[PDB]
């Protein structure tokens, strides 16, 4: 219910348009992306509402499905 | 620079002082840098600095240091009181007494309490904001852990007979908790000449910083409370301990000052715009926060929401209390930022009663 | 126990706290110090004296550490 | 003494701490630096440099925080 | 937060953070905190620690070195050379050593801001004491040939002074290469505080506060840390503002001679107009903590101004 | 001149009809040490000129305010 707004910012802080946003893609292999603009990611995400992310849990965001649900299962 | 009205911001009314901050200055240096950095004397200038700091909090309410509590704010120090009191007295002890005036922390601890199986009830206020004493007298039951009044109004400005509350309280072997956030510093406290067991105090509200409150919890005898399903850093324990060692020198210099400008702001305004009410009972206001409401001001003063909850209880019309105005004065509160204020109020108040907001309501 | 000094020590405050770079702590601190070598003025016990003489000093070097800092922080 | 996950904790660290700060000119700044040292001294094999540069950058990490949370509590709107 | 358009320097937060300790203990200094400033102002520009000495700023460093030097040669050597275009502080001294007694020759600079190193090199007296040359113009935006003056001074057996204030962290600089014996350096100009400066003088064969001095070191050494950094950045930033004003402007030229640019400072030269409030030359500057933002907000304003003024007043 | 007597008149609390060149400032306007110290800071906060003390301690009249430098 809130995975597209996940997927919007996603799209905003990487640089792509609203048709290659597609569910369960890896950031650095299907995205284009490092670990440096993942961590800025996984900021955005923390950014954008007022909810935290530990370390542990931020690294193991390197897909999309982890970013999904890592949202829903820490409110 | 550009003065700002006294109605925009609530913590606008109580800057960090730079004394404080001036106490708070070395804590801060040696904190914000990674624990490689700090001298291996850390530990006792930390246990030394929150020692004082408890020394200088409990000075200022005539308590012992030892019942110093140091919390994030107010709102902790809320849920410690009412939770701790009532979650710890569960055995013999599930009845809790409040106001319908109080701070919406309490009223939603009060609140969770009652949905975790403890019987509250909310007093109920008088048109002047003062409970009644025979209501609370005769409100208390066998079963009662817990009462929790708070000493000033944040909403009105009004001060609750703490002393005597506090007197009913200890007549019946009932615990006495205040919310004194909006007391502290400002008006006198005596944690023994009031019957209080234990006490909310805010760090900001007195001139301190963010993020630090205090709890007083009385030893002799002693008051327990239970833990809730942490430590707050050491700058602003000492923040708050300055801020309360200020407050303790400066209280009656102030409260004079915040007198007189009051008096200024309120007859100003009443001056110029008729039928201009004060809400609270002027014989127990403290000057610092004033609550004024209008009356031909229909429609909502917008500077969809909910309107004030403190001015229902007092027996205050639906529109009436809508559109009301909560004035603050304080320490560094200038003569030019009330007469802007009463300008700007004045200016406001008869604009929107020539118009409706039935234009601005409909925009869709 | 200083006759000129205590006078110089009001100038000296009065000049530190016109340079605080906000309004309200600028304000407060003039009105504070006005008000407060007037409110002592006419006291005979010299021991009381040095006490008031003691806290302006220190007063005076919390207003000459945050005016200072302050002014390192106040971008304009 | 320090792994990959660490070098990442600190880069998300000392972001967070510099978008902190109270100014334009010093929170762009410190962005931008930060930004471009982690992307300037990537793909380095020395472990001495390494190790000399995320020590730097904790002795900064730890600038950062007192002059952001100080500057915060002076700065006046 | 608005901008503001480009046209002394912000303070670095790690030299603010490297000074507050000190600045605590000022108010109610160390002999460890100077050494350590002294370590790195001298390590700034190669020197030997001890031979660096805090003055209360670049101009109290002109005046100990100029008139030091001049004041002890008040015997047989009253002739010095400095330039025209010189800092106010060093044309003041040298008005006043002309007041004492002495003769001094102002330099001319040529169209380009560097001296004429054949005019320099044949107004040497058997009388001249010292010769003062700025490092950088900090109108123009020229280096200064420092290498070649000092050398033609040891060669010729006179002390040479500069006033790096404007070049010290944004040009690198070698105390023993350019052969140089005494230098200004000012402390709010490579992001330090206000009210602190110091001076080099030359030990080998060939009271101000602390916190401020603290500051001074701390400055120079995050200078010399990050003046490659700010040298690719700023060189980046300024021909981004050249060339998006030329773009625009195909008859704006830019003053100064190309290859001995110090990329801080720009200097452009407009036609048909001049007096530009927000023939005669604009001078912008570019900063350690210069945004793009700044840059291109510059640009506009620069070229909205420049159209309008050229289009009231009738010509063609 | 103007600037001095409308400077004395405005901190004193003398509107600029009383404004007398030659009245004593204890004895004949009601004022202390204080309003002394205040009122040189005044003075120097008027036109960008600074007084030292030894200076300020003469100026026990209103003419040696008048036009001092
Ligand atoms: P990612 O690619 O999946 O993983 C990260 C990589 C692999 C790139 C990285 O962790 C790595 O291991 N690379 C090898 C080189 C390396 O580890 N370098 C260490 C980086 S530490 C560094 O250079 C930081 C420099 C300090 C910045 C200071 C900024 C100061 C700002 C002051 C503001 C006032
Ligand atoms: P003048 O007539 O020659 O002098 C006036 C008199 C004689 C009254 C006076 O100079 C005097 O000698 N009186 C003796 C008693 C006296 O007043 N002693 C000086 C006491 S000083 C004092 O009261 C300290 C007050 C400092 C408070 C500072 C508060 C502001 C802090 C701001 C923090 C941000």
């Amino acid at each position: 219910t809130i995975e597209e707004r996940v997927k919007k910012i996603i799209g905003e802080q990487l640089g792509v348009k609203q048709e290659e946003v597609t569910n369960n893609a890896s950031f650095v292999e299907d995205l284009g992306a490092d670990s440096l603009d993942t961590v800025e990611l996984v900021m955005a995400l923390e950014e954008e509402f007022d909810t935290e992310i530990p370390d542990e849990e931020a690294e193991k965001i390197t897909t999309v499905q982890a970013a999904i649900d890592y949202i829903n299962g820490h409110q | 620079e550009m003065l700002r009205p006294l109605y925009m911001d609530v913590q606008a009314t109580t800057p960090l002082d730079p004394r404080v901050l001036d106490a708070m200055l070395p804590y801060l240096i040696n904190y914000y840098g990674n624990p490689h950095s700090r001298t291996h004397a850390y530990g006792w200038e930390s246990e030394a600095a929150m020692e004082r700091a408890r020394q200088q909090v409990a000075s200022l309410i005539g308590a012992d240091p030892r019942e110093i509590i140091f919390t994030s704010g107010a709102t902790e120090s809320n849920n410690i009181a009412i939770k701790g009191v009532a979650r710890f007295y569960r055995s013999r002890k599930k009845h809790l007494i409040t106001t319908q005036t109080e701070h919406k922390c309490v009223l939603d601890s009060c609140r969770s309490l009652e949905a975790e199986g403890f019987q509250v009830t909310y007093l109920p206020v008088q048109k002047s904001g003062i409970i009644d004493l025979k209501e609370l007298e005769a409100a208390i039951q066998p079963d009662t852990s817990l009462v929790s009044v708070m000493t000033v109004n944040n909403e009105i400005g009004v001060k609750q007979p703490i002393a005597e509350i506090g007197r009913i309280c200890s007549s019946r072997k009932v615990y006495f908790h205040t919310d004194a956030a909006q007391a502290v510093g400002k008006i006198p406290l005596d944690v023994n000449d009031m019957k209080i067991d234990l006490m909310s105090i805010s760090g900001h509200k007195i001139y301190g910083p963010k993020g630090v409150g205090a709890i007083y919890i009385r030893r002799r005898p002693r008051v327990r409370v239970e833990a809730l399903q942490g430590t707050v850093p050491t700058p602003l324990v000492v923040g708050l301990g300055a801020a309360c060692e200020v407050a303790q020198q400066e209280m009656e210099y102030d409260h004079k000052r915040i007198s007189k400008l009051s008096e200024r702001l309120i007859q100003n305004i009443m001056k110029s715009l008729p039928d201009v009410v004060m809400n609270g009972d002027p014989k127990h206001h403290y000057p610092g926060c004033i609550n004024l409401s209008f009356a031909y001001v229909e429609g909502e003063s917008l500077l969809s929401l909910e309107p004030s909850y403190v001015l229902r209880a007092i027996g205050t019309d639906e529109d009436l209390a809508h559109s009301s105005i909560r004035f603050g004065i304080g320490r560094f509160t200038t003569e030019e930022e009330v007469d802007y204020t009463v300008e700007k109020c004045i200016q406001h108040v008869k604009r929107l009663r020539e118009m409706s907001p039935l234009w601005e309501m409909v925009q869709d | 126990s200083s006759r000129a000094q205590v006078l110089a020590l009001y100038r000296a405050m009065l000049r530190e706290s016109k340079r605080f770079s906000a309004y309200n702590y600028r304000t407060y601190a003039v009105r504070r110090i006005r008000d407060a070598f007037r409110e002592n003025k006419n006291v005979k016990d010299p021991v009381e004296i040095q006490t008031l003489v003691n806290k302006a000093k220190r007063d005076l070097g919390v207003i000459r550490r945050q005016v200072h800092i302050g002014q390192l922080y106040s971008t304009d």
